[PDB]
């Protein structure tokens, strides 16, 4: 799949 | 003991800066259940035959 | 629909929801998979390089099996159950004996191979962490936990235990198990899964921790700038839509043994692959018609096993004994290679 940035707190 | 109380997802808020509204789709997020674990509740249901 | 990823199904899968998975060590030739279920059984399949599964043996507890693990030589399988006991299961003879007893269900079981000792560690809802030599009925060591044990992991020389009420403790294991540090937990809601990860030299260096609120924490034991080097990230959520976001529980976390990347499986019925150094999401599966209850890797990281099972995330009313459970196998070595 498609590498994406993480949603970091 | 057990999950006799109906499941009702708690409402909350998170950020994505703008807040967004959220639903906690896990029973132990409820106040009636927050002091027990998923497995703990399930065993309690099994021992009472609430399947 | 049941298998949206078109992955391989383990034939003769458990009758009830699957609680735990475990692959054989590298000291065993080939690959053997163990699963405990809520029908009180422990089962063992041989996975074959072609992908075919062969059921090899089954043992029995008197209550649901919550955890399983192997011994370093791959000769014994250890099982932990809600009947408040844990068993040692000799595969060649197919006999199993009791080696541990608690006052509450036994949530976690791990094998410690230290240069100078070997034992089984059990973590239980009776708020104790106990270690057994598998010969004596008396535990070799007993430590008190801050509340009920919810999940744990071991990679010598380190152990991590997470409990109810955000209890989080790291253990040092050299010579004799001892409490190393009580961590002020980075998560604010129920702890659910923990997995230890190693540094560039195969040295255990920190852990990943999953809560019920769609969050995983990355925690280094001793980093140079903990404010920036430790972090949490959101996962197993819904979503272009203003409808409220649906937050599911993180059910399992496992690290790929060679790439150092990680997998998480969730009550949302998906698995996601992650690179915690690049802080990126590598893949997310399609949705399965029920939660993913557990996951794990084989010894060389060429089989990703995940279990499709209800997890009681919505209580008793959403349980369908009618509905089948599966264990799926996926080759995700290339999928989990960084960059």
């Amino acid at each position: 799949d498609e590498e994406q940035p993480m949603e970091i707190d | 003991t057990g999950t006799t109380i109906k499941f009702n997802p708690p409402t909350g808020t998170d950020t994505m800066s703008t807040n967004i509204s959220t639903k906690h789709q896990c029973i132990t997020a409820m106040k009636e259940y927050e002091s027990k674990s998923l497995e703990e509740l399930r065993l309690e249901d099994y021992q009472a035959n609430r399947k | 629909n049941h298998n949206p990823m078109k992955d391989i199904e383990v034939t003769s899968s458990p009758d009830d929801s699957i609680g735990c998975l475990s692959f054989s060590p590298p000291t065993l030739p080939g690959n053997f998979l163990i699963a405990g279920s809520w029908a009180n059984d422990v089962r063992c399949w041989e996975v074959q390089d072609s992908g075919q599964t062969i059921p090899k043996a089954q043992q029995m507890h008197t209550g649901p099996v919550l955890d399983v693990c192997w011994s370093d030589d791959g000769s014994k399988v250890f099982t932990a159950s809600c009947d408040k006991t844990a068993k040692m299961w000799d595969l060649s003879s197919n006999q199993a004996i009791q080696i541990a007893q608690h006052d509450a269900p036994v949530k976690t079981i791990h094998w410690i191979k230290a240069p100078n000792y070997s034992c089984v560690m059990t973590g239980s809802w009776d708020k104790t962490l106990k270690f057994w030599d598998t010969r004596s009925s008396n535990p070799m060591m007993v430590l008190q936990l801050p509340e009920r044990c919810y999940c744990a992991d071991v990679i010598y020389p380190m152990a991590v235990v997470a409990t109810a009420e955000r209890g989080l403790i790291v253990y040092q294991l050299e010579n004799q198990p001892s409490e190393f540090r009580r961590i002020e937990s980075p998560l604010k809601h129920q702890h659910r899964c923990v997995a230890i990860f190693k540094d560039k030299q195969n040295k255990p260096t920190g852990f990943a921790l999953g809560s019920i609120e769609g969050r995983v924490a990355i925690h280094y034991i001793n980093p140079p700038n903990p404010a920036k080097d430790n972090f949490t990230f959101k996962c197993h959520r819904s979503n272009n839509t203003s409808a409220p976001q649906d937050i599911y529980a993180v059910n399992g976390i496992a690290f790929h043994p060679v790439h150092g990347t990680l997998a998480t499986v969730g009550s949302d019925g998906r698995f996601s692959f992650w690179d915690k150094d690049a802080r990126t999401k590598l893949k997310t599966s399609e949705q399965l018609d029920q939660p993913i209850s557990a996951c794990c890797f084989n010894h060389n990281g060429n089989i990703f096993a995940y279990a499709s099972s209800y997890d009681w995330s919505k209580g008793h009313e959403f349980y369908n004994p009618q509905k089948k459970n599966y264990i799926f196998l996926r080759n995700a070595a290339e999928e989990l290679k960084p960059r």
